[PDB]
């Protein structure tokens, strides 16, 4: 949420995109398509796996400890034993609550960041050949067939090739 | 005419709700549970060495109540005490029972070496009807009940040094006779006393003539004490009556051993983390099964569930 | 010509300074205090049941020092002990006073059931000049001072079983006579002894002949002990002299009860959190009023103030 | 601070804006005005209320504990009782300090984010009809009366209506 | 990493820049040069010093405590003493681990933010006189000698001076 | 033609690896160590007042074993006990040795005021061959060994009130004779007893006739007890034999004092934080040197190293 892409200027997610987390939809002369972006998807996934590696399978061995249940009333020493354990559990419970709340805020923000970076990267790529429609979509002011769209997704789009065509379309009356 | 290129992200039809810093209910595409909240119900016998106490408490196995004879010299990573347990030898108490139980549990062995004490001036091996071993009046296997020799009882004075490289653990006791029908019968005089000392320590105890409420039909009691003797040190037993004597020493070790109260059955399976409810897996960092644990375990917390997001915010189509 | 459109944010003339990760002094538009640092100075009598000890300690109300007669059978969520309190009955001590105080506090009731003990072979109801009740030599209401019957004192042997479903709590004691002017007067012999036992436990005590420094003009002492008797179990009192006997048992409960030392007055108000300084509100998550608390309370921390920002950075015009 | 709007490219706040946290000032043919943006204001406010709901009114009940003051010298057991309590208080004091420092950094950053998102949203809206002056203000290259300014604030501004007028003003000599 | 400048759209760092953390490289008629930006460098440095001031030289005095090593076997009370200390050390060890992991994530992100803000500030400054090449570099569509480059670095660049020259270069065929 | 302007950031040839939330190995331009892991090996004698026990335990210096005579009335912030220490006076034990040691350590002074007790009816100043002071049979400097006067020993009854504004600390004891060769020689009768009481407290002790295993050739023992007497209160010593009496009281203070076990040498240097391994600097917030510390110290953690990034991510050229 903190970057403004996911649940912000991108109206909603795509349930039909099942082979990636982020990607592209286009409309051109040859039809309407969709392709996943692997690099941004893998960036988000690696970061979340990084968090998982810190939390899953990382336990601590403990052996002989203090007693934690009692069948007789004893006073002072039993009070202290119960108090120590109750103190400890509240501190760990606090740690677990805070951890999840913070990690979750950060997971939501990093994933929004990855969407935003891909959008930004794509905008720079298009130079003067397109305009931002404000909803995550670019209007491209030149004929851009499937190979051309593929060139943008693959980072091989040469903006000089189309620039005369696009400037002429952009600054008409 | 041109083209349109739209950047976007996935969404799923089945999102999950998580907590965040700014919102207690946000839907994400996916999450994983961080609190383990279930056991299979059985204590796995691997990879920790489990000793099922069955009918015996650790203390009964230590003293050597006949039904616990199979426990002699056994070791454990974890001794399991059952709620169905009961004593069936001579009635007794242990002042600071909890500490003796703890230090034996933690030592993790019942290894016992017999020792030849110079007991002359008394009858050794006293027995009773309340401690039936092999269908015959008997006593605690690791104790030696000492009574008179021909209407007399002189001042005992027995010595035993520790030349070993481990702490020796000596278990011993006092008999408290029900009336004067067993104060003039097994000890031959009005009064008694026991003094078990070392170079660094001294413990002395007075026998107590008096009737107690019956426990399996016996109204006398024994009281159990203990003494640790280090390398280079010596044990002394001055006694003028009533001594419940050691037959030797227990080895005390240090390591990972402990004790747990549980009625869960022992299973033939492998699990690092044991609770009183049974073994639990330890993939998750936290657990709400039991504050009592043994092994590589998740940490106990009060919460039932804590969901960690493993995907972006879900914004359905 | 055209137009100009400027995006912007608010600011205030009265900003507040907060701490952050990267700067110990940043001004924000608004903040709220997370540490509660004040009390009204009174303990609110709601919603917890408060029992003001006034001149009485819990222990004096328990034993039944005459000025504490109004406390008989009362319950409490929180018993408040005052610094002005004092004893005005027979001088006494309690070995492990702190534990008895704690376990009664936590039980949260003084409910006492009287019991008929077979006291024949002694004079019951001994009194003294140091325990004035209704302008007449008296004693602790829950104790029964036992002395001789006609220059003699035989071996007592009284039994009382617990058929109830709660733990019974028995309070009892020993008299320690100042000289031989009260060792041959109330007990009729040279020596004495007391043995209060159960199926699981035994406590025995020797009376002590000797002068003590006077406490309200009396140089003898009593020593107070206690015994918990569970369901199915029995209490036995073997005695050959000097017994300060129970008149019955206290019920021991479990729940939320406790005890607090405070001189704050009790107010007619409603507050969930009590400290020794008085009640405090519990809106804030933290507090620096007192490490001692009772109820739904903020957590004690060392800091005086912790300001949480509730607005943006303030950047004045 | 982390997005660069508040105490960055926006020189300062507006003490005269009392009905919102974020908003618009304009100069046009009809004068100079100000209007608050409710959506961005409410976004920031909801997030801060989210933090408040986690921290205010959420206490823990405790009843019988250990003693924490003592009138007699006793040694070992009293040392342990005091130590347990001192240990506990230091851990909670640490938790409270860290909580406030982190939440405060995050509150400052989220509020800066909301300013930045509104700015960004407004820039996309204007398409080729305006330029960013670098101080949070746009130079709009067409006649934009009060209704036009209102259309931008309300998200109903139609950029095609003014585009010929604006391109002609923008690319003059 | 969360803003996408450092280890993102800027391919790599400059080992040859030894007098600042952030800065400028140019190519023009008069050659190829480098100058550090002090303000952005000092912004990042102050924030990291802020973290240091919270962590360095801030210790707690403790005096008489409990014993933590034992030469004799004792049971119950010794178990509790050892347990209290082991509990405490695990909680502090947890605090130290989490602190470093969070502060380090945040240091990496704030430094990336400072790069991004400088880039953004420079882009707005250039108005219609340059285009973003997508790798942190701007193509400037006018003669821009050493004094002109200096004017951009110093925030005194007047974009109107070059705008006719640049528009003409930008929208050629 | 135009120009090109590139924005960028620095990098270094020698980066350092740090941990983050999302990656356990990220290289940054620079980092600093947060865990202190080394000591110089010496305890700095400033700015805390250090008292090197050398051959003496705190308890030996307290009782006044002749080799500890130089410690009389000294104060300390930190008393250092050496592993080479040993006792060389009369053999003794202290029930709850750890508590007496702790409360003296914490008091931080050995200030002793002598007091004139009315000892008539006994021989004061008993000595022995096992406590050699100035090449002459002697005893513990702060104790007064009390024996008979002409084949007799009447009932002692000595009183001493505390009119001061500090707690008085009284150290006293019992002799336990090896046989009846030193039960009829120094006390002139079959039996003995000691009762040290106050307005609030009473402690009584029975001497124990019996042989112990020799410790520096002596088979008798003393047992050491203590009594705190507050302002307005009084000390009473009733005794019928065997008393090891105080010569006065220790002042008990409160403050920052403690005790530490260490063999590290004392250096002439200035360091706020002391561990048993030596002083350590306290610039860093954490340390893995020792869980035992004294002074303004970093907090003990299990980790060896924790690197905090102090620069951006390093992305080499
Ligand atoms: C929602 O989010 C979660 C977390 O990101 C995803 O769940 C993980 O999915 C992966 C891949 O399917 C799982 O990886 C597998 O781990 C197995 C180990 O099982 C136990 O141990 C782990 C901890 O290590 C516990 O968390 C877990 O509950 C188990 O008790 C391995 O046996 C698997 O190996 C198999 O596949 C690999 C293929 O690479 C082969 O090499 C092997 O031969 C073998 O066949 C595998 O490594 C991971 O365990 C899951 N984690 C959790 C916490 O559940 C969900 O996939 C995701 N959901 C969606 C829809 O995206
Ligand atoms: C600076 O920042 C703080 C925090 O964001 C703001 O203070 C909050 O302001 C709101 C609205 O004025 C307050 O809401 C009110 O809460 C009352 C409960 O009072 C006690 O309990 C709360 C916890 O629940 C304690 O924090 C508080 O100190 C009190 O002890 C209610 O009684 C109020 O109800 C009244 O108004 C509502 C209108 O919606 C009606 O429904 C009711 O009938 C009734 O008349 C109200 O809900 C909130 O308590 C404040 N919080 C704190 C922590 O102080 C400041 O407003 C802000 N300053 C500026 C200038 O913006
Ligand atoms: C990698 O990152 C670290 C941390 O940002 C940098 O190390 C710091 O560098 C500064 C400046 O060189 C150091 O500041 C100096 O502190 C000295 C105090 O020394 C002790 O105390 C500190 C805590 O206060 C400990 O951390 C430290 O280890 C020492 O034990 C002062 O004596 C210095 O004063 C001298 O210089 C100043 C100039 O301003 C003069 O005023 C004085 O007269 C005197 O000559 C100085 O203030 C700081 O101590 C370092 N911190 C740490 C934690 O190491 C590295 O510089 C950085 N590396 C690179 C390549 O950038
Ligand atoms: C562990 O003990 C059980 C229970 O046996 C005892 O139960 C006590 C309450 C008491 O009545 C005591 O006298 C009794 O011996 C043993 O199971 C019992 O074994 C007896 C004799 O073999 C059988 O007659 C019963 O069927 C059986 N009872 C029950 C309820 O199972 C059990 O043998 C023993 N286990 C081990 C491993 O020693
Ligand atoms: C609680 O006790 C107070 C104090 O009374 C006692 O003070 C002791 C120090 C000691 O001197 C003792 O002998 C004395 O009785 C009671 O207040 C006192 O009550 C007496 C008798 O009614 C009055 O003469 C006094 O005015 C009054 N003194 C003070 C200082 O107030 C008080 O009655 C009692 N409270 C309850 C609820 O029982
Ligand atoms: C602290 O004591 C040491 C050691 O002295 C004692 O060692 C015991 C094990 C035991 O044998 C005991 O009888 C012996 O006295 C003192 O050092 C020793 O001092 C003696 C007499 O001056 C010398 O003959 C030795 O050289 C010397 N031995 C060693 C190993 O150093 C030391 O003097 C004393 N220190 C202080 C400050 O009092
Ligand atoms: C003290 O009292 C108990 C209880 O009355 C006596 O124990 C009982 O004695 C009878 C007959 O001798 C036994 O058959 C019972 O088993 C016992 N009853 C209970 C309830 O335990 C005890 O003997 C008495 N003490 C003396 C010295 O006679
Ligand atoms: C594991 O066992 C514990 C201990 O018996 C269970 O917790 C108890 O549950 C009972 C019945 O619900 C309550 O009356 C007790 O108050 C609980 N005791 C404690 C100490 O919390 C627990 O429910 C079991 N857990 C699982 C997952 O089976
Ligand atoms: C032991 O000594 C105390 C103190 O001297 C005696 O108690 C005093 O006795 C006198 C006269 O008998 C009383 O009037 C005082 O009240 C007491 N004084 C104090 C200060 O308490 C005590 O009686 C002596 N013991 C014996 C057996 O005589
Ligand atoms: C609440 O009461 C406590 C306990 O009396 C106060 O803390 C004490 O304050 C006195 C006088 O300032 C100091 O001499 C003590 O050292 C303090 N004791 C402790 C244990 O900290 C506290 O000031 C009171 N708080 C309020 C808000 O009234
Ligand atoms: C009890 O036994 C011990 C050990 O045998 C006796 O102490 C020994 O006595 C001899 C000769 O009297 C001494 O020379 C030795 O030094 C002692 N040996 C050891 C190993 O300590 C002790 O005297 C006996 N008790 C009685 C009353 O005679
Ligand atoms: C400081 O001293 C401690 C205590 O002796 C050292 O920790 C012990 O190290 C030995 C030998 O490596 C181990 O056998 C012990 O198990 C350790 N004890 C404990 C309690 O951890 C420690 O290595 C020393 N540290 C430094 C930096 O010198
Ligand atoms: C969503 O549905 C799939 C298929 O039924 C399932 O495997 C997956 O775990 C579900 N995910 C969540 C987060 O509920
Ligand atoms: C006592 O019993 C043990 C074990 O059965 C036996 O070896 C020993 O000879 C007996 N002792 C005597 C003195 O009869
Ligand atoms: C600022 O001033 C107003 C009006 O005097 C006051 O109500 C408000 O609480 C103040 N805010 C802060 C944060 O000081
Ligand atoms: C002892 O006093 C109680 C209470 O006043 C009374 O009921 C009882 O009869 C007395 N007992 C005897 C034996 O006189
Ligand atoms: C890198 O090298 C310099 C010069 O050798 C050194 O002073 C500096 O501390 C090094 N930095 C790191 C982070 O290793
Ligand atoms: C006991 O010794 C001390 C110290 O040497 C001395 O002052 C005192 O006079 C002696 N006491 C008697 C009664 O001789």
């Amino acid at each position: 949420g903190i970057f403004g892409a996911i649940a912000g200027f991108i109206e909603n997610g795509w349930e039909g995109m099942v082979d990636g987390w982020y990607g592209f939809r286009h409309q051109n002369s040859e039809g309407i398509g969709q392709a996943a972006d692997l690099k941004s998807t893998q960036a988000a996934i690696d970061q979340i796996n990084g968090k998982l590696n810190r939390l899953i399978g990382k336990t601590n061995e403990k052996f002989h400890q203090i007693e934690k249940e009692f069948s007789e009333v004893e006073g002072r020493i039993q009070d202290l034993e119960k108090y120590v354990e109750d103190t400890k559990i509240d501190l760990w419970s606090y740690n677990a609550e805070l951890l999840v709340a913070l990690e979750n805020q950060h997971t939501i923000d990093l994933t929004d960041s990855e969407m935003n970076k891909l959008f930004e990267k794509t905008k720079k790529q298009l130079r003067e050949n397109a305009e931002d429609m404000g909803n995550g979509c670019f209007k491209i002011y030149h004929k851009c067939d499937n190979a051309c769209i593929g060139s943008i997704r693959n980072g091989t789009y040469d903006h000089d090739v189309y620039r005369d065509e696009a400037l002429n379309n952009r600054f008409q009356i | 005419p041109g083209a349109t290129l739209c950047l976007g992200h996935h969404a799923v039809p089945n999102g999950t709700i998580v907590k965040t810093i700014t919102n207690d209910q946000i839907e994400v595409t996916n999450a994983t549970e961080l609190v383990q909240s279930s056991s299979t119900g059985e204590i796995c016998d691997s990879p920790h060495q489990i000793l099922d106490g069955e009918n015996c408490t650790l203390i009964d196995a230590l003293l050597g109540d006949p039904q616990c004879d199979g426990f002699q010299n056994k070791k454990w990573d974890l001794f399991v005490e059952r709620s169905k347990a009961y004593s069936n030898c001579y009635p007794y108490d242990v002042p600071d029972y909890a500490s003796l139980r703890s230090l034996v549990a933690s030592s993790g062995t019942l290894e016992f070496n017999n020792e030849s004490f110079n007991w002359t001036g008394v009858t050794q091996n006293g027995t009773s009807s309340a401690c039936i071993r092999r269908s015959n009046n008997s006593f605690f296997s690791r104790l030696n009940w000492l009574t008179h020799l021909k209407f007399k009882y002189p001042a005992l004075n027995v010595t035993m040094p520790n030349n070993e490289k481990f702490d020796k653990l000596y278990i011993w006791g006092v008999h408290h006779p029900v009336t004067d029908n067993d104060q003039i019968f097994p000890y031959a005089q009005a009064s008694g006393r026991i003094t078990v000392s070392t170079k660094r320590s001294q413990q002395t105890v007075i026998p107590n003539i008096g009737s107690r409420p019956r426990v399996r039909n016996i109204p006398s009691r024994i009281s159990i004490y203990w003494t640790i003797v280090k390398p280079g040190d010596i044990l002394l037993i001055n006694s003028t009556g009533n001594l419940i004597a050691p037959r030797g020493y227990f080895k005390i070790r240090s390591g990972k051993s402990s004790i747990m109260r549980s009625d869960a059955p022992i299973g033939k399976c492998n699990s690092e983390c044991i609770t009183p409810n049974g073994s639990i897996p330890n993939d998750k960092p936290f657990q709400n099964v039991n504050r009592i644990t043994y092994g590589a375990c998740p940490r106990y917390v009060k919460q039932n569930t804590l969901k960690l997001a493993t995907g972006m915010r879900n914004v359905p189509e």
